[PDB]
């Protein structure tokens, strides 16, 4: 299938509480691989996937390397921010960083990501073209202008094109047990009186990875899009997903209803019903 | 694995 | 500026009385990132509660799973209860099998 490899940057200033707290999470696809948190008693890389401990003693002394000197840098990203948007010293702030790559089936990059957000409203983020900026306001243009002369937009393009890719690779191929695998779900339909003339008929996929799935009703074939209620994808904590989604129905009436289930671990899509 | 983007805002 | 935490109170496995489990509170769709979530048994705090790390979204709205192992009864109730600068007081979501 496809794959993703992203770093997740969060860089929290807590005035009178010491110094911003840096932390990085690590994914390849849904699978939590690596965390730094600068909070930690000896803060450092840490393996979070089985197949991630193979890599040598270089590797964590370079990756932890790497964490610790980001730890410096977002904290001054977070004074910086605090200038260029007039605020006091005084108040809480937030940087986030989400940056990696998608590559195909083939092992080729589909496309490389690198965006920053403040106090959760979009920053400056690298463009598609591995080449080029978009900054968010007149702030985020001066950190463009910063970036432009110091040509990142070209380094950024070579990890993303190279070690970016290279690293996934090796990840797929170490983690092929799971990372290669998809669960497909577990699926039910359960039926709730609300009262005498209504019931609730919830569409249950549970067991499933990745979380990307798909779970809709239909009545006489036509999808039923606003009365649906559809929670979130949610972890079960054993690596897998879970969601339902949920149509309220006139009793009797309950054969009218279907539940479709898209998910890439079934050969084709599952069509369900209640069943008395 | 990671790279470091050294430059700052 | 500020958006209110998502939360699901629900089991690992699907509940049967007598059969250990465990309980999940799944926080999401919040930020900023500081967030109190309590794991009550009928109505107590449960201990060494544990936590995922903090992770966003591709919206860059945070979530946290909170999870501990319990033995559900047909009598024990179970709930999850949330703070975070977005909540006046804190908000408690009883667990609930079906959901």
């Amino acid at each position: 299938g496809s794959h993703s490899m992203r770093y997740f940057y969060t860089a929290m200033s807590r005035p009178g509480r010491g110094e911003p707290r840096f932390i990085t999470v690590g994914y390849v696809d849904d699978t939590l691989f690596v965390r730094f948190d600068s909070d930690a008693t000896s803060p450092r890389k840490e393996p979070r996937a089985p197949w991630i401990e193979q890599e040598g003693p270089e590797y964590w002394d370079r990756e932890t390397q790497i964490s610790k000197t980001n730890t410096q840098t977002y904290r001054e990203n977070l004074r910086t921010a605090l200038r260029y948007y007039n605020q006091s010293e005084a108040g809480s702030h937030i940087i986030q960083r989400m940056y990696g790559c998608d590559v195909g089936p083939d092992g080729r990059l589909l496309r490389g990501y690198d965006q920053d957000a403040y106090d959760g409203k979009d920053y400056i983020a690298l463009n598609e073209d591995l080449s080029s900026w978009t900054a968010a306001d007149t702030a985020a243009q001066i950190t463009q202008r910063k970036w432009e002369a110091a040509r990142v937009a070209e380094q950024l393009r070579a990890y993303l094109e190279g070690l970016c890719v290279e690293s996934l690779r090796r990840y797929l191929e170490n983690g092929k047990e799971t990372l290669q695998r998809a669960d497909p779900p577990k699926t039910h339909v359960t039926h709730h009186p609300i009262s005498d003339h209504e019931v609730t008929l919830r569409c249950w996929a549970l067991g499933f990875y990745p979380a990307e799935i798909t779970l809709t009703w239909q009545r006489d074939g036509e999808d039923q899009t606003q009365d649906t209620e559809l929670v979130e994808t949610r972890p079960a904590g054993d690596r897998t997903f879970q969601k339902w989604a949920a149509v309220v129905v006139p009793s009797g009436e309950e054969q009218r209803y279907t539940c479709h289930v898209q998910h890439e671990g079934l050969p084709k899509p599952l069509t369900l019903r209640w069943e008395p | 694995e990671e790279y470091l983007q050294a430059f700052t805002y | 500026i500020q958006r209110t935490p998502k939360i699901q109170v629900y089991s690992r496995h699907p509940a049967e009385n007598g059969k250990s489990n465990f309980l999940n509170c799944y926080v999401s769709g919040f930020h900023p990132s500081d967030i109190e979530v309590d794991l009550l048994k009928n109505g107590e705090r449960i201990e060494k509660v544990e936590h995922s790390d903090l992770s966003f979204s591709k919206d860059w709205s945070f979530y946290l799973l909170y999870y501990t192992e319990f033995t559900p009864t047909e009598k024990d109730e179970y709930a999850c209860r949330v703070n975070h600068v977005t909540l006046s007081q804190p908000k408690i979501v009883k667990w609930d099998r079906d959901m």
